[PDB]
């Protein structure tokens, strides 16, 4: 929708096909003036960039640290991890030792 | 080398477009008419496009110290030393090439570009433009600090090399000039002084008037008569303030210089808070120099994020 | 961010110039009759009223969209990789699992 | 432009700058219904008054 | 206490001794610069004023 | 007298110093690094120290 995030949308950075809904409307030129006058709703992405607020890195529960490339939540202090341990006899010392 | 970058402009001319406010509160046809302001560098550098061409002789050879601009039908040339860009205060111009300027500006709600004519008259154009760039970091700092952190940002690279960004060049329209017509005992002298004229006279010959004068041997006078310069040897930008000569595809291009590149910006580090510990309390005394984002969260299953742009000394 | 592409107005002096459709995103085109525009040296057209300005505009993906874009993702089925340090006796080693 | 003070200055015959400054709150009201900053290429011609040159 | 009234204190104007608790901390010179970089809580008297 | 007040500088040099912003937004080695701005005057006058003399 116009003036909101995703007012233009592209399935990939390279795609030939673009959805655009920016409410572009032409209007008639002023008398004796060459200017192709027109109104259009400002970029919804450039609104989002200031409307964002702080990112998930500042808000995730459990102290997660959020990173990109790849998207991942580091060090989330949640749950517990079962372990299965197969230890060889060469790791221990005998009761005689 | 830059001399083979600027010669892309040698096929082209500056142009005299409509500017709605020329720095005085009123319009004129301005040789500095601002066409677009590009603002996609996270560091806040502005790339400004003007109808002048900066760095070029009348011949279109590269020259560090010249601006070329239209004074009428003829291209004229004047000092780059006069080029000034202002928002709320004078911007610092980091680079110029042809139609384009890159500048670092203070916040402001208009943007004015200006230079001096060859007669040393100041000529300008002003546009409304809300310049208020977001901070790179978490602090709306004002001046680059001696010590801080290098955060990643983007900036327009000060290289004039060819780039994928481009602007469409086309033949100029037939520029009217009703001073080409003059009366001579009821005849109309077509003063085709070094030009190719297109004319129409109702009683006269009409169609292209060709180079060299025409007598228009009748009584038609300047009323019911018209003339325009045609068949220009150099292209112009297809700006919306100047008519298109025909609907055919663009005769050429120019590239948009100064490509966007990844850079690091030195943001400051705010002072370590003064802190005291109570029973389940941390008390922070915060002493910002500039609007500084304070934020905290609980590390439990329920964070309750807090977020405050602290601009005042506050606890 | 979108780019709005606005060619020079196709002012048809002493004539008319019908508009036509195009596939471009959010494309607007209108022909305005009865224009009488001026340039710096005088009126652009001989005819005082038999002129039409074709105004055309459309939306395109910005020239930096390759570099300054946001990706809308669906995010699901998270996989957890952990780095564990194991030590016992002489063994003291860090392994990703 | 809007501002709190008005300074008029000119250079002496010896090119010394000579000046005066006064406090004068210059916030002009808008003509019409928008507090626009700069005259646009297209818009409405609203009636107003100003000093004939 | 730093940044509050009395972050530096002197028993008299002419006293040679001085108490100071301004939270002055040094930090490492940035790579390639000669600058003595430091952080300190701004004067609690100039806040008080 | 002003000359015997100034001549204490005769034993001295200006200097270059590192400078984080030359007015254009990048670092500088200017002959006018601002060393401290002193603002003890209640009327708001500033005493500015620069590495030029």
């Amino acid at each position: 929708q116009p003036g909101r995030f995703g007012d233009i949308q592209s399935r990939t950075v390279e795609s030939k096909d673009l959805y655009a809904n920016t409410a572009l409307k032409l209007s008639r030129p002023s008398p004796g003036v060459v200017h192709v006058p027109y109104t259009q709703t400002p970029s919804g992405f450039k609104y989002w960039l200031k409307e964002k607020g702080s990112s998930l890195n500042t808000k995730a529960p459990f102290g997660c640290k959020i990173k990109t490339n790849p998207v991942r939540a580091m060090d989330c202090a949640v749950g517990s991890i079962p372990v299965s341990m197969d230890i060889p006899d060469s790791a221990f010392t005998r009761v005689v030792d | 080398s830059v001399t083979e970058h600027f010669n892309v402009y040698k096929a082209t001319r500056p142009y005299l477009a409509y500017c709605a406010d020329c720095g005085d509160g009123y319009f004129c046809y301005s040789p500095v008419a601002i066409e677009k302001i590009r603002d996609e560098a996270s560091d806040g550098m502005l790339k400004i496009q003007v109808s002048a061409q900066i760095g070029l002789d009348k011949a279109g050879t590269h020259a560090h110290t010249k601006i070329r601009y239209m004074a009428g039908h003829d291209v004229q040339e004047s000092k780059r030393d006069s080029l000034r860009v202002y928002t709320s205060a004078a911007c610092s111009i980091h680079g110029t090439m042809g139609h384009f300027i890159v500048a670092h500006c203070p916040p402001g709600d208009y943007l004015k570009v200006s230079f001096e004519d060859a007669d040393s008259h100041v000529k300008a154009c002003k546009v409304q433009y809300k310049h208020d760039p977001l901070p790179v970091g978490r602090e709306k700092f004002v001046v680059r600090p001696h010590f801080g952190v290098e955060l990643p940002c983007t900036s327009y690279q000060l290289t004039t090399a060819p780039t994928d960004e481009e602007i469409d060049m086309h033949t100029p329209p037939d520029i009217p000039d009703r001073t080409l017509l003059s009366q001579t005992a009821g005849n109309v002298k077509i003063t085709a002084g070094g030009r190719t004229i297109r004319y129409n006279c109702t009683c006269g010959r009409d169609n292209v008037g060709t180079t060299s004068t025409d007598k228009t041997i009748n009584t038609c006078k300047i009323d019911q008569c018209h003339a325009a310069v045609t068949s220009h040897d150099k292209w112009q930008f297809t700006s919306p303030f100047v008519p298109r000569a025909d609907q055919t595809a663009r005769r050429g291009k120019v590239h948009v210089p100064f490509p966007l590149t990844n850079v690091t910006c030195r943001v400051p580090l705010a002072r370590a808070p003064d802190v005291t510990y109570g029973k389940k309390e941390v008390t922070l005394r915060l002493h910002p120099d500039h609007p500084t984002l304070f934020s905290y969260r609980s590390l439990g299953a329920e964070p309750h994020p807090y977020e405050e742009w602290v601009d005042k000394f506050s606890e | 961010e979108y780019k709005t592409v606005v060619p020079s107005p196709f002012i048809k002096c002493c004539g008319t110039s019908e508009c036509s459709s195009k596939e471009q995103p959010d494309y607007q085109c209108k022909v305005y009759t009865g224009v009488y525009p001026f340039m710096w040296g005088g009126a652009y057209c001989f005819c005082d009223s038999e002129n039409t300005q074709l105004s055309e505009a459309y939306v395109d993906r910005s020239d930096v969209c390759k570099h300054d874009h946001a990706s809308a993702y669906k995010a699901h089925t998270a996989s957890l990789k952990a780095t564990i340090r194991i030590s016992y006796g002489t063994i003291n080693q860090t392994t990703e699992a």
